């Protein structure tokens, strides 16, 4: 139980707000 | 802790007391010699405990 | 190497365990994210100090208004704790930063000052929380 | 590698709490919490 | 605490009729008829739906979670 990514849950970014 | 109301079945469950901490106005009153005299009062002073009955006037 | 690079890579499921836990300031503040910016491209960015937004933002289930001073060499300004990308650093990304801090004149930090650093994280998430820390996480 | 996941009484989080650990819930103050279910196999005869 | 699935007594399937006995009794009728128009002709499996107490109502407002 450390990193349990599995890529990920869409990690939003800078430049798009 | 944090001061928060105890709920009865946080009493029950944890093996508490369900109860009311009580207090009252004394008045240490007090003369001597020369007529020097003082009624210093501390309010609400702690006394006990009393448990409090379930659904009562004064339960939460 | 972008692989040695990596252990002192904080991904984004660590953040989420310490948005609460002091000492914040002298564990994160040597290592390097995988900051966005945006199409697929990423900058390695330098976690300077810890900041904080005037913006509160839900990660997940969790909320933190927090922000990181990070720097891309020369290019700094403020950003969030939501942009930060669970990819490990690649090759073209590791040359690429790699270039940005020959460019700006900071010096590349010794391998053995790395080495010192990602041993930080793991004792500091073994840590017994017996002191007045559950307080102040609760507030 | 396994933390011993409690549940909050009040809250309703899921906690993780090793040992000489104090038993409040990390949402809210609370001093309640019970263990979720097993992991071991539950079968039941529908009798 | 929830309507039996079965009539103790002879065995018929009364589990799905307690809704449908509610419904019956949101209608103006008699629990005479709401019992009869469900088609419960014994006397066993009548009172299940007469003399059931529904809790899992009231266990029901004892909320785990929101
Ligand atoms: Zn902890
Ligand atoms: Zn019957």
């Amino acid at each position: 139980t450390s990193t349990y990514g599995r890529y990920g849950s869409q990690t939003p970014m800078y430049g798009s707000g | 802790g944090a001061p928060s109301p105890m709920m009865p079945n946080e009493a029950r469950l944890r093996n508490l007391t369900y109860s009311a901490p009580l207090y009252v106005d004394i008045t240490k009153t007090v003369i001597k010699e020369g007529e020097e005299q003082l009624q210093t009062q501390h309010q609400k002073t702690f006394i006990g405990k009393i448990p409090i009955m379930l659904r009562s006037t004064y339960c939460l | 190497l972008p692989e040695e690079l990596n252990r002192v890579r904080l991904s984004r499921h660590k953040l989420e365990r310490w948005c609460h836990m002091p000492f914040f300031a002298k564990t994160v503040t040597g290592c390097f994210v995988r900051i966005g910016i945006g199409k697929p491209v990423y900058r390695v960015a330098e976690i300077t100090g810890v900041v904080e937004t005037a913006k509160v933002y839900q990660l997940g289930g969790t909320r933190t208004n927090k922000g990181l001073q990070l720097r891309h060499g020369n290019d700094q300004r403020v950003f969030r704790l939501e942009f930060v990308s669970n990819q490990e650093f690649t090759e073209s990304e590791f040359m690429k930063w790699k270039e940005a801090m020959f460019s700006a004149g900071m010096q590349l930090p010794t391998l053995d000052e790395i080495n010192k650093k990602e041993l930080s994280i793991k004792e500091a998430l073994n840590y017994k929380f017996n002191d007045q820390d559950i307080e102040e996480i609760v507030k | 590698q396994q933390p011993m996941i409690y549940i909050c009484g009040e809250c309703h989080t899921e906690n993780e709490i090793k040992s000489r650990d104090p038993i409040r819930c990390r949402e809210c103050g609370y001093r309640i919490m019970y263990k979720k279910r097993t992991k071991r196999l539950v079968v039941f005869d529908a009798r | 605490m929830i309507i039996p699935v079965r009539c103790f007594t002879c065995g018929k399937i009364v589990g799905n009729k307690w809704e449908a006995y509610l419904g019956l009794l949101q209608a103006e009728y008699t629990e005479g008829d709401a019992l009869d128009a469900l088609g419960l002709k014994r006397y066993c499996c009548r009172r299940m739906l007469l003399a059931h107490v529904d809790l899992i109502e009231k266990l029901l407002n004892y909320a785990p979670l929101e």
